């Protein structure tokens, strides 16, 4: 059983710079008959199959644009971009096929570096459909932000509330480069319906000014 | 085109079984020998097994090995997967993949199938409640879809006709169901002007639902 170790875990790196990516195994590759190392790299988009991009070590698949390249012998191989675009985006898994078990690296997230961008925030009162059936989610979107840590706080009448939240990230955006970000405050509608004013708050460590969506229930 | 179709997966109990297909065209299915490859919740690939040209060889995964059954119709150009006493630790996405170079031993695959989920649960197949996110340059409007098992739901807009400006938000897990929200950012002369209706479907209950975003 042959562990495929890669590092980093993920690689951040400016859109038009070089991005390379390690791939560490427990055996040598390497055949000496025919001088050929048994390595493959894949890259998987979101939601996408993986996609051979490198076969035995250093062969790029017919297709596969220019920029990436394919290197490495025996334990230690290297999979290099040499010009990091939009699109490149990816999860990029190295695969060994010298013995059965076939076994793939954990994989390397390729991240994309950008300007600063402050998220986008809206906030949506329950509908009255959920409202009948006795929930009350407000959700808030914090949309096309960069960089990816942004922390959201939520507030009732002006005091905080931490139960009943859930968050989700999507992966960064192939064209913009920046993250969006899910909240949901799921509450019953007796416990909505006892509060007026919800607040949903983007804040960042590197600030002390929030950006603020609020509405009221009544008004 | 070479194109590896699938088809099968869906949710099933624990100790249960389920056969999964992967059909095959554009290539001489006979002179390649096939594989399949799960990817675990954490993004984790992994070999399951694979079967020579002709059948005559298959290779498991120890994990698996007893479990699962690999066989493929050359004459139908098409792979199967039968699983059978399924354990929850088999819950994961599975492709279909052509081992290349029509070789002894493992190799690297070129053509992978689009996938199909296995979800090996006891609990129960629950239809989604689809509401929508109405506000109370551009608006920002939305739908959520909450409390529906197992997964996936697809959710679209204006039946695929607003794809820029779409951000779905991968589900979580709220007392043992899905969640997962859905925004489209347009421009002010289209809402509330024109319509904006989220349509989401969730196969595994037969459930289609199409959303109209109005106001408030």
């Amino acid at each position: 059983d042959i562990v495929m170790t890669q590092s980093p875990s993920s690689l951040a790196m400016s859109v038009g710079q070089k991005v390379t990516m390690n791939c560490k195994s427990s055996q040598s590759l390497l055949n000496s008959s025919n001088q050929k190392n048994y390595l493959a790299w894949y890259q998987q988009k979101p939601g996408q199959s993986p996609k051979l991009l490198v076969y035995f070590a250093s062969t790029r698949e017919s297709g596969v644009p220019d920029r990436f390249i394919g290197s490495g012998s025996g334990t230690d191989f290297t999979l290099t971009i040499s010009s990091a675009q939009a699109e490149d985006l990816a999860d990029y898994f190295c695969q060994q096929y010298y013995s059965t078990p076939p076994t793939f690296g954990a994989g390397t997230k390729l991240e994309l570096k950008r300007a600063d961008a402050a998220p986008t925030v809206s906030i949506f009162p329950p509908s009255s459909e959920q409202l009948t059936s006795g929930g009350a989610s407000v959700v808030c979107f914090l949309n096309n932000f960069y960089p990816k840590d942004i922390n959201v706080k939520w507030k009732i009448d002006g005091s905080e509330r931490q139960n009943g939240v859930l968050n989700s990230w999507t992966d960064q955006d192939s064209k913009d480069s920046t993250y969006s970000m899910s909240s949901t405050l799921t509450l019953t509608k007796d416990e909505y319906e006892r509060h007026n004013s919800y607040t949903c708050e983007a804040t960042h460590k590197t600030s002390t000014s929030p950006i603020v969506k609020s509405f009221n229930r009544n008004e | 085109e070479v194109q590896l179709v699938e088809s099968g997966g869906g949710l099933v109990k624990p100790g249960g079984s389920l056969k999964l297909s992967c059909a095959a065209s554009g290539f001489t299915f006979t002179r390649y020998a096939m594989s399949w490859v799960r990817q675990t919740p954490e993004k984790r690939l992994e070999w399951v097994a694979t079967i020579s040209n002709g059948g005559s060889y298959t290779y498991y995964l120890d994990s698996v090995k007893g479990r699962f059954t690999l066989s493929r119709d050359n004459a139908k150009n098409t792979l199967y997967l039968q699983m059978s006493s399924l354990r929850s630790e088999d819950t994961a996405m599975y492709y279909c993949a052509r081992r290349e170079g029509g070789q002894a031993g493992p190799a690297w695959f070129v053509y992978w199938g689009q996938g199909t989920l296995v979800t090996v649960s006891a609990a129960k197949t629950t239809p989604p409640s689809v509401y929508p996110l109405a506000p109370g340059s551009m608006v920002t409007l939305g739908c959520l879809v909450k409390g529906y098992f197992p997964e996936p739901v697809t959710v679209t807009w204006n039946s695929g006709s607003l794809s820029s400006g779409v951000h779905t938000f991968p589900a979580v897990l709220q007392s043992d169901l899905y969640t997962l929200s859905s925004s489209v950012t347009v421009p002010s002369s289209t809402w509330p002007s024109e319509t904006v209706t989220c349509n989401v479907a969730h196969p595994a209950s037969s459930t289609k639902v199409d959303k109209k975003i109005v106001p408030r």
